[PDB]
């Protein structure tokens, strides 16, 4: 019967509560205490990506640390050298309508997905010398957003239609479906062993999954609204998301509850991208009042703001050298902070 | 009682012009491409208007200076170029509206921020340029002991080149800012004529136009028609010529005090922007 | 991907040709073309260059004011208009693709060429010898030496690998120093310190001997080297 | 050798 | 120049993507956007079809103007997440369909929608092209049933030229900023060549007003 | 019906119950351990000289 179901399921719910409340003892804030903040830092604008002629939607960087790709409103994504400000790639797409990209860990391949519902692999390094996209993945019935290349031959993608999904390039078939959210899944994150990957969901809810067995292993919850972002901790066992409330939270994975409350009362916008330091440390965290901010993720203050946009900062990733930050807003520019 | 304007156009055109800056400079976001042409504008014109009281003070003493001759250079400088870069800027917005009202497309691609800023710039030099015969020709004369912030007389070479730079700085201007504007209200005038139930809005924007240009040609017309026939006059050879001079001097600034409240009661963009 | 040309033949000296360069398979509008010549007995000797989209016309400068070279990416050809032909020019000219993106693979085919023959500073770089002797399976080493530093202010040293089987065009092995290329054995490594570079093969085999050929890329005048011809 | 009205006359 | 060959290749490269670049986004400037939204079906289907699995892009001409007609409503999810995403589309074509006030009652989910959609925060600038489908099945209709069942406040009658007007009024009160946007209702039924045209004249209007904005004209 | 969705999720709750948690202050003090190790690394905290910066024009 469901109502017997369900008062079991609450009590059921009420115990894992408990058994979170009983399980922590002393805050983050409480130890990080001890330590000297890392202060001020003021980054400035190294590089300033001009050429998209549109709203920008996503960006992520490569595993060399000069490469980076990003996705506008415009049909046309964009692979980029920071080291310089040429464009190495640009190459458009079949439906505008681009919410997210992302670079594959060997740089052989980009993805990107949007209002279209189809995750669209293209293969960079080909004999033919363009840019042909490599078998586009179909199944989704929700808006995709925030797809990541688990290697070369299996990506993760999340859709606003509750799921989130594990391909096969070769055989494009969504081998694992990961269903549990009741909202639409804005983010996800990999963790750097690459086994498991957080998503968050506009249910204001996180689940942490397991990539190989196809279950939910953990969900975390606090947010009050939408969550819009979602970062690993660079050692895996924590993660930090970003949601429209105007708070970020920094979660644990061996614990289940919260650590920190990134939050200011001065800032009412809610987060689109959030993104870590190399030693963690530093939390970016791009905000929709048109620019990013930088907290000192052992501590809870703001270290630094980054300079403000023209327009609400859509997408924001860190190097993995974690030698230099990029954002990317609601105008048509990219900017590298250093 | 012209000086009793002269402090009155003084007063509203520097509260008008400061309230325009501070919110069209203070106001986020993207800036657009005429936000431009109407900061520049606005800040020649508060200079334009800074210089003034001191110019008060001395035609209240029947016309009589009280500063230094430093100030009575620098002051007629300061004037002389701003009010060459206020018709200038009034030509590049006019041709700027012009472009995008009728050549929307086409344009397009003939417009950027850093080409605006550019423009902008080069009109500023020039009417710099422009400025230097004045401040050349200024200079502080003793009369009776008194001091008088006069003129060198007038030579028939400076004759040519008032001429000259009155003709091609502001007659060319005005064929152009004229031109422009009949063209845009031809236009929005042919859109109306389709008519329908809409198209009715498209009035208020028939009176910006008219309003600009009634207000640039009252403001500048008589004064400068009335100098181009004092020139002609002195080359090919006047009580009443020489009194149009001191009855449409005072007219000449209205053009640059009326634009404030133009943008304030009869625009969009600037107006939430002074809002804030 | 396919480079196939067309021309060549006997020309009076002074005469003119007009060799063509069919591409085929890959964006040809978006690849850089290169020519490159080979005298009958002689190395590679650089020609000239059309970058992508018309734009950059550099040549040599024993062909400067002849030899204009164009484009057609419409079509899909790539042209070298031949002006007053000497006894010098006698080569066998090879359509070399090329594309310069960061990360990108310059030389990466060469067409099959077209046989050319007509009746009677820069940097420099020497190879070893004219040929090295080793037997099959065993790693022998492949020394190129330059005069002026290939290594430039931005770390990447423009060192190129080429090997060239008897009667085959050259096929890219190290498109920059200690850099491997698409297509080639693992077997095949290349190392430099910047002035003097060494390219080690790791246990040839069979297919390997052919002729191989050093060349920088950071001065355009590009240079090869004297080959060395591979005992087999 | 007049003083103009705070304009660039004549 | 302080750069090596590759590099200047490179840039050379950049330069090319750069040109190509403006010129898509100067082609896609100039066409016009248009976006669809219908209450259930009410009148989408049969709009794009007069007119001519994720969403649905519909490209037409009309007197030498590129519309592209962003179909949504196979999403089914949160539109809040992907309403920004339009920002910026040069019109909304919002159909109703006038045969639905005695079928809660669809019409007043229809007024729900367009409130939504005009007092957005996004859709602030943008007009809305508002669509009344299906007259004739409404004649059919309000001849064969009262429309003081949908509206209890009603002080019409049985005639149709007043519901009709009565309905469109409605339709323009749900919306809060009369200065900065403007509605452009019709009236339309199947089989009806009109739909188009006024789809056409009303996009002119936006544009002419939008370019008269952007020069401070209005 | 929404029988059989009730019986997933309660599944669900309960394999998520029974996973084992770790007191919070060790996996603080882990959090600590990991920046403070990786402090001198992280090129964002510490300002990276220009010399082997390469982002600086």
């Amino acid at each position: 019967e469901l109502d017997q179901l369900r008062q079991e399921a609450e009590q059921l719910k009420n115990q894992i509560r408990d058994a979170r409340k009983a399980c922590a003892d002393a805050t983050l804030s409480q130890i990080t205490n001890n330590i000297d903040p890392v202060g001020r830092i003021q980054m400035r604008t190294r590089r300033t990506l001009r050429g998209h002629l549109a709203k920008i939607y996503a960006m992520h960087w490569g595993t060399d640390s000069r490469l980076l790709v990003s996705a506008s409103q415009d049909g046309k994504l964009i692979i980029w050298d920071s080291y310089t400000t040429n464009k190495v790639h640009a190459i458009p797409l079949r439906s505008s309508w681009v919410m997210t990209c992302a670079y594959a860990p060997s740089g052989n391949y980009v993805a990107c997905g949007g209002l279209d519902n189809i995750c669209s692999i293209y293969n960079l390094k080909t004999r033919e010398g363009n840019v042909r996209v490599s078998r586009e993945l179909a199944g989704h019935t929700g808006y995709l957003s925030c797809c990541r290349f688990l290697d070369d031959n299996q990506i993760v993608t999340s859709s606003g239609d509750t799921t989130c999904a594990l391909w096969d390039i070769e055989t494009g078939q969504q081998t694992t479906t990961f269903t549990g959210h009741t909202g639409d899944v804005m983010s996800l994150s990999l963790a750097p062993d690459t086994r498991l990957f957080v998503s968050g969901a506009c249910d204001a809810s996180a689940k942490l999954w397991d990539v190989r067995e196809g279950m939910c292993r953990q969900t975390f919850t606090g947010h009050e609204s939408d969550i819009n972002a979602i970062c690993f901790f660079p050692n895996g066992n924590a993660f930090a998301t970003g949601s429209d409330d105007a708070t970020c939270r920094l979660f644990d994975l061996r614990a289940d509850q919260e650590l920190m409350t990134y939050s200011h009362d001065n800032i009412i916008c809610g987060i689109t991208s959030v993104s870590f330091s190399k030693s963690g440390r530093l939390l970016l965290a791009g905000y929709d009042d048109f620019n990013c901010n930088v907290w000192d993720a052992l501590k809870a203050d703001r270290a630094g703001v980054l300079a403000g946009h023209d327009n609400r900062v859509s997408c924001l990733g860190v190097t993995d050298d974690g030698m230099a930050v990029a954002t990317g807003s609601w105008d048509s520019f990219l900017k590298i902070w250093n | 009682f012209l000086p009793v304007f002269y402090t009155a156009v003084f007063l509203t055109g520097v509260l008008g012009n400061l309230v325009l800056m501070g919110a069209l400079h203070f106001k986020p976001g993207s800036r657009r491409l005429i936000d431009i042409f109407i900061i520049n504008l606005a800040a020649s014109d508060f200079i334009f208007l800074v210089t003034l009281p001191l110019w008060v003070d001395k035609e209240a003493s029947l016309g009589l200076w009280r500063t230094g001759s430093f100030l009575c250079k620098g002051s007629s400088y300061m004037i002389s170029v701003n009010m060459h870069c206020s018709v200038l800027l009034l030509t590049c917005m006019s041709v700027d509206r012009y472009l995008a009202i009728v050549w929307p497309v086409v344009s397009r691609k003939f417009r950027r921020t850093d080409c605006a800023y550019v423009v902008c710039a080069s009109i500023w030099f020039i009417s710099c340029l422009l400025g230097l015969p004045t401040l050349l020709s200024r200079e502080l004369t003793l009369i009776d002991d008194k001091p008088y912030c006069a003129e060198k007389k007038a030579t028939p070479i400076k004759l040519i080149w008032s001429l000259v730079a009155l003709i091609f700085t502001f007659f060319v201007p005005l064929l152009s800012i004229v031109t422009c504007y009949c063209c845009i209200a031809r236009k929005l005038c042919a859109h109306y004529q389709q008519s329908g139930k809409h198209n009715k809005k498209l009035k208020k924007s028939i009176k910006i136009i008219f309003i600009v240009v009634a207000a640039f040609l009252v403001s500048w017309l008589p004064f400068n028609t009335f100098k181009f026939l004092a020139i002609v006059s002195g080359l090919r050879q006047s009580a009443i010529l020489q009194l149009g001079m001191e009855v449409s001097g005072p007219l000449a600034f209205a053009n640059s005090c009326v634009n404030p409240f133009i943008y304030y009661i009869f625009d969009s963009y600037i107006r939430r922007a002074i809002v804030h | 991907v396919q480079l196939v040309e067309s021309g060549g033949g006997l020309v009076q000296p002074g005469g003119s040709r007009k060799l063509s360069c069919s591409a085929s398979g890959f964006a040809f509008s978006s690849f850089g073309m290169h020519w490159v010549r080979q005298a009958p007995e002689k190395g590679l000797e650089w020609v000239a260059y059309i970058s992508s989209g018309s734009g950059t016309i550099y040549y040599a400068d024993t062909v400067k004011g002849r030899f204009t070279i164009s484009r057609d990416d419409p079509k899909n050809t790539l042209f070298l208009q031949m002006t007053s032909l000497r006894s010098e020019d006698t080569a066998m000219y090879y359509c070399v693709r090329s594309i310069y993106y960061y990360g990108s693979s310059p030389f990466d085919f060469w067409g099959q060429g077209t046989t050319l023959t007509v009746s009677s500073s820069d940097i420099v770089m020497t190879q070893a010898t004219s040929s090295v002797p080793v037997t099959p399976g065993e790693s022998v080493s492949i020394s190129c030496r330059s005069s002026k530093s290939l290594l430039h202010s931005n770390g990447n040293t423009y060192l190129y690998w080429f090997l060239q089987r008897p009667g085959q065009s050259p096929q890219l092995l190290i498109y920059r120093m200690s850099n491997l290329a698409s297509g080639v054995p693992d077997r095949f490594s290349g190392s430099g310190s910047g002035t003097a570079f060494t390219l080690t093969i790791s246990r040839l085999e069979a297919e390997d001997v052919g002729v191989y050929y050093c060349m920088q890329h950071l001065e355009y005048p590009l240079t090869f080297g004297a080959g060395t011809k591979l005992e087999l | 050798w007049v003083v103009p009205g705070a304009l660039p006359q004549v | 120049c302080t750069l090596s060959a590759e590099d200047k290749a490179a840039v050379e490269r950049s330069k090319m993507i750069d040109r190509n670049l403006r010129e898509d986004g100067e082609k896609a400037a100039r066409e016009v956007k248009l976006l669809l939204l219908g209450a259930g079906e009410s009148g989408k289907n049969t709009i794009v079809k007069q007119m001519k699995t994720g969403i649905v892009e519909t490209h037409f001409t009309f007197k030498d103007l590129h519309f592209k007609m962003f179909d949504v409503g196979a999403q089914r999810s949160e539109r809040k997440k992907w309403i920004h995403c339009f920002e910026g589309v040069t019109a909304i074509i919002f159909c109703v369909a006038l045969s639905d006030y005695d079928l809660m009652n669809r019409m007043h989910e229809s007024m729900k929608l367009f409130d939504s959609i005009c007092n957005n925060k996004w859709f602030t600038d943008t007009s809305i092209i508002l669509f009344l489908n299906k007259k004739d099945l409404f004649e059919e209709k309000i001849k064969k049933s009262p429309l003081t069942i949908c509206y209890p406040e009603y002080a019409g009658s049985n005639t149709y030229e007043e519901a009709a007007a009565y309905i469109q009024c409605q339709f323009e009160d749900l919306n809060k900023r009369k200065d900065t946007k403007e509605i452009y209702t019709h009236f339309t039924c199947s089989t009806d060549t009109k739909n188009v045209q006024f789809v056409f004249d009303a996009v002119t209007d936006v544009l002419i007003k939008n370019n008269l904005k952007d020069c401070g004209l209005f | 019906a929404s029988i059989a969705q009730a019986r997933k999720l309660v599944e669900q709750l309960k394999m998520e119950a029974n996973i084992d948690r770790i007191k919070v202050s060790k996996a603080a003090a882990d959090l600590m351990a990991y920046c403070e190790a990786h402090a001198k690394e992280d090129p964002l905290l510490t300002p990276v000289p220009a010399s082997e910066n390469p982002f600086r024009e």
